[PDB]
């Protein structure tokens, strides 16, 4: 197993951890903010996924400071992850094209 | 074509159950949804539920007492609705309709007339109505037949097996001693009768009886 | 659930006049409204889909307009074959729902 | 045809399959959920595209568990695809710069 | 805060009849409404969660429907053990809130 496949797996694990903690911490941050909708665990988990994927349906979002702080970690974890899968797919295509010219 | 075929009538003793059918023809896609709609006499349309036959999932109107179970037979393109433990609140016409998954009911069945009663099925008696000896004739003439003493509803009255649509009324049944009665009326040019034949056909789906009765002058 | 209101319940018009049926929905449903005709002892028939789109087989005489919460079915020049009950029906949100019905009277 | 061009084509095919199934399955998941808007096939297909591209206009989104599950597959298929086109464009630029130094 | 309105406050029905309790919320809360029963000198008991989902231990007789702002708890065929106060409760937005209560009277 090459470094880039394990970084990928690692990031997918790490991202899942961030999605889970993020759910739990989002609810902890938002309860007590009048008007908040990010306040039960099941839908925070859905919220954290749509935040890490940057799909932003706008059905749920944080309205407190620490909720927003939690959100940023999820977006960056989400974006770095999906980006690392790409950097991993590129080293693969690049290695497979250097065997394809002998090198 | 006729795309949805439903039985015309079912009589059900109070507390019993019954299984309505709906055979579809024409294009059948995997995306197709079959819907069922309840209409109490003189009331409006009421969505009961929906089934997607290719996969088999069904959803029901949660706002009304769930009397129904939806099933489908992929082999025969036939959808079933199983209404159980019926009361007189459940007497109505039940349409099936076909929705392509795009939100509207493009085509509908003719609907099945479910009557919840303890009374027995009774085929109707069909009596001619010809004018009397001394009725003077206009440029038109009016005939009829008297569909008396049947149960349950409905009956379908046609004239000359359907070719006579212009000039026809069929009055709503009246109920009297657990037996329904209505009459139907037809108007044709006075020349055109009886030298051209006039017959009323009376189909009573609940007893699987159809009868003809010609209308001749009184001898 | 979305509630479709059809007022008035009866509509008296004179022959050849233009007539308009009002469907009001309890929230915005875009254009996901559809119109049915049901004559005496008949089954419903689709007249208009998605607020205004025509169905073939349906007289040019029938039209539809509206978006959001206010919807209208119109008949340029009524005639006797148009005597029936007229229902609207939404497909914006589950479950589908029906208007209470309007009778056309000439 | 080099591995990375066929992976790309493959992913574009695979993504279209996911968009189509996703439409069909979204409608199947959401009907029966009161309030759901993701309930007819044409607009589910539009929804699935805006979900795979992560554009999130918020005009339509799932509200049930399995609808949300369906959504996640579409986002990940969508993101992996568009990412694989990138890894494919990079092996191309990298091969064209190694010919551009003799190597 | 979301305000849950329960009108009417008392509900008189005859035995075996079907009865319906209305919860109206001051804004759309999806299906995040839940129903409780509180008998005389008892504590509240959960009957229905998320508008319509059943709780085990709770008679088949109890059902719920609704989405958005209009919510209904129903009892097919009332009986004497159903005499109590019935409360709704939303979890869509912080803080949770309660309806004012409806008494069932046979």
């Amino acid at each position: 197993s090459a470094l880039h496949w394990r970084a990928a797996g690692a990031a997918t694990v790490l991202l899942v951890i961030v999605l889970l903690a993020g759910s739990y911490l989002a609810v902890l941050a938002e309860r007590g903010a009048p008007g908040a909708q990010l306040i039960t665990y099941p839908r925070a988990l859905w919220w954290s996924v749509e935040t890490a994927t940057t799909v932003g349906y706008g059905d749920l979002y944080p309205v407190t400071l620490w909720g927003r702080c939690v959100a940023v970690v999820v977006m960056v974890a989400g974006i770095t992850s999906f980006g690392l899968v790409t950097a991993a797919l590129a080293t693969w295509f690049v290695g497979r094209e250097q065997e394809r010219r002998g090198h | 074509q006729v795309q949805l075929q439903q039985p015309g009538a079912e009589l059900v003793k109070p507390g019993a159950s019954v299984k309505l059918s709906c055979k579809a023809s024409g294009y059948t896609f995997t995306s197709d949804w079959i819907h069922w709609v309840k209409q109490r006499p003189g009331h409006g349309l009421e969505w009961i539920g929906e089934i997607i036959p290719s996969y088999g999932r069904a959803n029901y109107n949660e706002k009304i007492q769930k009397k129904a179970t939806l099933t489908a037979d992929k082999s025969s393109s036939t959808a079933f609705m199983q209404l159980s433990s019926l009361t007189s609140e459940d007497s109505a016409v039940y349409y099936c309709a076909r929705e392509r998954g795009d939100g509207y009911f493009a085509v509908w069945g003719a609907g099945t007339t479910v009557t919840v009663s303890s009374a027995k099925t009774t085929p109707p008696s069909v009596y001619p109505l010809a004018p009397g000896s001394a009725a003077q004739t206009n440029s038109m003439v009016t005939l009829g037949c008297l569909v008396k003493g049947y149960f349950p509803e409905p009956v379908t009255v046609t004239w000359n097996s359907g070719s006579l649509s212009s000039g026809v009324h069929t009055f709503p049944a009246v109920l009297q001693s657990d037996l329904y009665t209505l009459s139907s009326s037809v108007t044709v040019p006075s020349s055109s009768w009886p030298s051209e034949t006039v017959t009323c056909n009376v189909a009573h789906p609940a007893s699987s009886t159809k009868v003809d009765k010609k209308i001749v002058p009184r001898d | 659930d979305i509630l479709l209101t059809q007022s008035p319940a009866i509509l008296s018009v004179s022959p050849g006049e233009r007539v308009s049926f009002s469907c009001r929905a309890s929230q915005s449903i875009g254009t996901d409204i559809h119109w049915y005709q049901q004559r005496t002892n008949g089954s419903p028939r689709l007249l208009i889909k998605y607020a205004s789109e025509s169905i073939s087989g349906i007289p040019s005489r029938f039209s539809g307009s509206g978006s959001g919460t206010d919807f209208t079915l119109s008949i340029n020049s009524v005639e006797s074959e148009d005597i029936a009950n007229y229902y609207c029906q939404q497909s914006n949100r589950w479950p589908f729902t029906f208007g209470s019905g309007t009778k056309l009277e000439i």
